[PDB]
């Protein structure tokens, strides 16, 4: 069923880098956007960057020089990789599933994940 | 309906437009009659409806002249000019030994009737057999003795009344030699139109849609000359099938992409310009932008003009140097200062120093451009001032 | 650079249409889509393309797109979802809306 995991370390310390990773059970075609989101404590939710199956990358233009998104199809799975960690930025990150064809090409995020907690300390 | 801007390329995407896309066509044969005016009570007597009998046979012959130069040609849309030799194809066919002496003999009694073909292709013929109810049931004995026009005053009238067709339609193929580029209202008329596409080889889908929007069936339907048979007249006209009625499309605008620093300006220029359209799970590219007309939401497309692109080639709108599908583009530095007229807003790329500002008409010239391309809007602007070329926006709002 | 502004808070009453605002400032001109997150699970999209329902969503579940100004409707609403409703339009960054949160009252 397409289903969605993320998993990695959950405790950071500041200045360090950050990682993660999704692991997909059912199909990482070149058929669908694979993007992260968080959302940060106080609940609004902020767009990282999404990754298509070949090499498109575009991050939020906030972040930039800090976020690096790859990919590990031979697992079936993408990671994530932050730079200069900050105590502003723990937040429950999302991996999500989006469709394409509909508006621009980018399209409506149709299935997240779970939600792993990451702290900074 | 729904325009976005691809910073990435400087181009804009627009996709709110369905489709009708045309697929094959209906013929049908029409069977006029011209009566029995050939030799019947001329004499020498001018008088004043005698001058219009001559006007019928003068009819006749040119119909006969352009008929036979019709046969001479023959010696051995652009897109739809491939439909123009099968509809002259069907017509050679149907003109020669007797398969018009089958197609007459199966309108005796009815003026409708579907008959097939040699070749087994289904096809529509109809007669209208109106002008010999009136030349020879309420002409004949009118006129007798070679006593012309004086035993009657509302009769002289109704003469030109039941004459209009024959004449109108014999002025317009001796103009057009046979092919007639557009279907007049007089070759075929209201209650032939509602009723001649509704036994069309489709579903109830696309019929509805062509009775609503028969102004432009009859824009793409063409009919040419069979000849004359006896006391007949034989030709036949060309109809469009759309094969669908409802599928996603889009447009693409583009322009000069950026500029460079360090003084050289040079960036990439898309050169895609067109529609796309869906047919079976594959996206067809038209590869001209003067090939399809919008009516509203809808835009009405022929299948034999556009060209198939192979699947994954979606991210094209992604411009990152993509390995999957190599979208063609032009390469060259070349700047061009430009403004492409997108439908709900404007794309401007203006670079070698010359002013770039919005005008709104009532406000003035306020927020004045930048030298990078950018999205202007019918709504936050209504003009794009350079010089003295100010562009109008349309009032299309989606 | 760009802001989806709706109200942060609706209230409505038990069997009474709801609708909630999304306020963008060129919004029409582009695909608006919602989102639905429970307290603590994901969120589950609910409405693409302000006309859309993807799969299983009740029938109760519908959205609009006029002037500046993209609305969803929940006609009679229900105490079973009191989730927070964000926007989304892509203008090459995903700006989200600022959450909206329904309440049926509770009880």
């Amino acid at each position: 069923q397409v289903q969605l995991q993320e998993s990695g370390p959950g405790l950071v310390k500041p200045s360090e880098t950050l990682s993660l990773t999704c692991t997909v059970s059912g199909g990482s075609i070149s058929n669908y956007y694979w993007n992260w989101i968080r959302q940060p404590p106080g609940k609004g939710l902020e767009w990282i960057g999404y990754f298509y199956y070949s090499g498109s990358t575009k991050y939020n233009p906030s972040l930039k020089s800090r976020v690096t998104i790859s990919l590990d199809m031979s697992k079936n799975q993408f990671s994530l990789k932050l730079r200069s960690v900050t105590a502003a930025d723990t937040a429950v990150y999302y991996c999500a599933r989006g469709t394409m064809r509909e508006s621009g090409m980018p399209d409506a995020f149709d299935i997240w994940g779970q939600g792993t907690v990451v702290t900074v300390s | 309906l729904k325009e976005s801007y691809l910073e990435e390329s400087c181009s804009t995407i627009t996709e709110g437009y369905l489709s009708v896309l045309r697929t094959g066509w209906y013929t049908n044969v029409f069977t006029l009659e011209v009566g029995d005016v050939e030799n019947l009570t001329c004499a020498d007597g001018p008088s004043l409806i005698k001058t219009e009998l001559d006007l019928t046979k003068s009819a006749l012959r040119e119909l006969r002249t352009v008929s036979a130069d019709q046969l001479a040609r023959e010696e051995q849309g652009v897109c739809t000019a491939a439909a123009v030799t099968a509809g002259v194809a069907i017509a050679k066919t149907i003109r020669l030994e007797s398969e018009v002496t089958a197609i007459k003999n199966a309108l005796k009694k009815t003026n409708e009737a579907v008959s097939t073909l040699g070749n087994g292709v289904r096809v529509l013929a109809t007669a209208v057999r109106e002008l010999k109810d009136f030349v020879s049931k309420n002409l004949t004995r009118a006129i007798n003795k070679n006593k012309c026009d004086i035993p009657d005053l509302k009769m002289a009238v109704s003469f030109s009344q039941f004459n209009r067709r024959f004449l109108n339609v014999v002025r317009q193929f001796s103009d057009n030699a046979g092919i007639t580029p557009a279907i007049s209202l007089d070759l075929m008329t209201d209650a032939e139109l509602a009723r001649a596409v509704s036994n069309m080889p489709t579903s109830a889908g696309q019929i509805k849609l062509m009775l609503e929007n028969r102004a432009m069936v009859r824009r793409k339907g063409f009919g040419i000359l069979i000849g004359v048979y006896g006391s007949s007249v034989i030709y036949m006209v060309q109809l469009p099938i759309f094969g669908v009625i409802d599928t996603p499309c889009w447009i693409v605008k583009a322009a000069p992409s950026c500029s460079e620093k360090k003084g050289n300006y040079a960036c990439l220029l898309r050169e895609d310009q067109g529609w796309y359209c869906q047919n079976a799970g594959s996206t067809v590219y038209y590869p001209n932008e003067k090939d399809c007309e919008t009516r509203g939401d809808h835009v009405f497309c022929d299948t034999a003009c556009g060209i198939n692109v192979a699947e994954q080639s979606k991210e094209c709108n992604i411009n990152i140097s993509t390995t999957n599908y190599p979208c063609k583009v032009s390469t060259g530095r070349h700047p061009i200062s430009m403004v492409a007229l997108s439908p709900l807003g404007a794309l401007v790329a203006c670079y070698k120093g010359v002013s770039c500002s919005i005008g709104s008409n009532r406000v003035g010239i306020i927020k004045q451009l930048n030298k990078g391309c950018s999205y202007i809007t019918n709504q936050d602007a209504d003009t794009v001032t350079i010089d003295n070329t100010v562009y109008q926006l349309s009032k299309v709002e989606g | 650079s760009y802001e989806l502004i709706q109200p942060p808070s609706v209230s409505v009453s038990p069997g009474q249409t709801a609708i909630i605002t999304c306020s963008g400032n060129n919004l029409g001109n582009k695909y608006a889509c919602w989102y639905q997150q429970k307290a603590g699970q994901s969120p589950v999209m609910i409405i693409y393309q302000d006309n859309r329902r993807p799969s299983g969503i009740p029938e109760r579940f519908s959205g609009s797109n006029s002037g500046n100004t993209a609305t969803l409707t929940i006609s009679g609403t229900q105490a079973m979802d009191e989730a927070d409703y964000y926007c989304q339009a892509w203008d090459s960054s995903v700006v989200f809306g600022g959450g909206t949160k329904l309440t049926v009252l509770g009880q």
